[PDB]
């Protein structure tokens, strides 16, 4: 059988990065910004083999009506924000939540924390002190994944690949 | 890569060089999930052991192959069984332990209805070794019938040692989705940290093979039955008109949703219910050769 993921969140927030890193096990040297891509991988548990078909969105505004037409069926949701963006983690709330549960209600969807690697890097962390912020903690973090109402929080470094493979892991768990 | 930093963090652990050195005589006698099950025969007096072959390129998590050295190695006791020896052999993973030549407990569950004092027998046997596991924080986390063992004389052994885990003071809870699926306790497959908790949940599933014969939602297939178990219920027992309260009452407490309020191995050994517990004498019978 296959599985179809979709995976939504703010632009930069490192989207198509996440996916290629696992897939592939490389990182894009450049950023682009996704309109939509497509990968299709093969996954097995406990010797069943499962085609894992990743949705690749746009976290940008301009095509709010044109990603959603990518929904019918999912069986999961990556909702995704960069831990060092605490503007990317208020629009989980406000923007990315809201919309996938309209189309698609009885659907699950995980939390995911992304470019961990980042949070002790003391110039992103100057970055934001210089609006007068901060990294976003996982116990932040798993408060709004209970409260809004999640599955559960994952993270993880699509560069060190620090967590990467358990929050896909726990997304096949989680549709199946 | 990483492979040769793994293979040579376990040279270091185990005992240095081979065993086929002072045994004959290698042949299979089953699998586990991990790796297959060989017996033979030590050259120098003919007595049997047994040996447990793991490839280490063929692990979901290499990393749990370290508990098959260190479970036995500190945690030997009465109901636990004993290895002997473990050793690296290229790139598998052989441990040298006794052989029991019993069987286990899967056999005489699917051909057997065991009557109480025999089930209460086997109960009693394994909290005694998961009362001492856990008095020092180690999760077994793979307990059914099928990781029970047995002697020719009726005692009984647990093992299967490879997905344990330990908590402490420091780490209190674990996360990791462990176990096979039919035993494995609500909180563990709704995703929630966990303590040792798990494996009184699990013991009460094999309460429920020794009973009727298999665990609830066997004919389902698996996720459908993690699914249904974790929203669920407690399972109840089938025919209770034939069933003790002494033995009801035991279980009631073993199937609990919440953990905090589900027995622990301590708990549990003070139960009326383990008082019936027969001699390994009154095991026997069950066995195969024997029926």
């Amino acid at each position: 059988q296959t599985i179809k993921c979709v995976v939504v969140g703010d632009g930069a927030v490192g989207k198509t990065c996440l996916l290629i890193s696992y897939t592939t096990n490389k990182f894009p040297s450049e950023y682009v910004p996704t309109v939509f891509d497509n990968y299709a991988v093969t996954v097995m548990i406990g010797g069943e083999p499962y085609t894992l078909g990743l949705f690749d969105t746009a976290g940008q505004e301009d095509y709010d009506r044109l990603r959603p037409l990518s929904y019918p069926q999912t069986d999961v949701f990556l909702v995704c924000f960069s831990v060092v963006s605490p503007s990317s983690f208020e629009n989980v709330k406000e923007k990315w939540v809201p919309e996938i549960t309209h189309h698609c209600p009885k659907t699950p969807f995980l939390l995911v924390g992304t470019q961990i690697d980042l949070r002790d890097d003391p110039s992103t962390i100057e970055k934001l002190a210089k609006n007068k912020q901060k990294p976003i903690t996982p116990e932040t973090a798993e408060k709004l994944a209970r409260d809004l109402k999640a599955v559960k929080y994952v993270e993880c470094s699509a560069l060190t690949q620090k967590g990467l493979k358990n929050v896909f892991d726990e997304a096949i768990l989680a549709a199946l | 890569v990483s492979h040769e930093q793994f293979r040579a963090a376990l040279q270091l652990v185990v005992d240095p060089g081979d065993p086929r050195s002072y045994l004959d005589n290698f042949i299979k006698i089953g699998e586990g999930s991990t790796g297959i099950v060989c017996i033979a025969t030590v050259r120098s007096s003919g007595k049997l052991v047994a040996v447990k072959k793991m490839d280490l390129r063929k692990q979901q998590r290499r990393e749990l192959l370290f508990n098959e050295v260190v479970i036995m190695r500190d945690y030997q006791h009465e109901n636990v069984v004993e290895m002997y020896n473990s050793y690296l052999v290229g790139d598998e993973l052989w441990v040298v332990m006794e052989f029991l030549e019993g069987g286990a407990l899967t056999d005489i569950v699917t051909h057997t209805r065991m009557n109480e004092e025999q089930i209460a027998a086997v109960c009693l046997a394994v909290l005694q070794a998961l009362s001492v596991l856990h008095a020092q924080g180690v999760i077994h986390r793979d307990i059914k019938s099928d990781s029970i063992l047995l002697t020719h004389d009726g005692r009984v052994k647990l093992s299967d040692f490879g997905f344990c885990a330990q908590v402490s003071k420091e780490v209190p809870r674990r996360k990791s989705l462990v176990g096979t699926p039919y035993w494995m306790a609500p909180e563990l497959i709704s995703r929630l940290p966990y303590g040792p908790e798990v494996d009184i949940w699990s013991l009460g599933i094999m309460v429920i093979e020794m009973v009727d014969g298999e665990p609830p939602y066997f004919n389902e297939p698996p996720l459908k039955a993690m699914k249904m178990i974790r929203d669920n219920l407690p399972p109840r027992l089938k025919n209770l008109h034939k069933v003790s309260p002494s033995l009801k009452g035991f279980l009631d407490r073993l199937l609990v949703r919440d953990p905090a309020q589900r027995a622990t191995a301590a708990e549990l050994l003070k139960h009326p219910f383990l008082a019936k517990a027969g001699p390994p004498a009154s095991i026997v019978p069950l066995m195969r050769q024997n029926r």
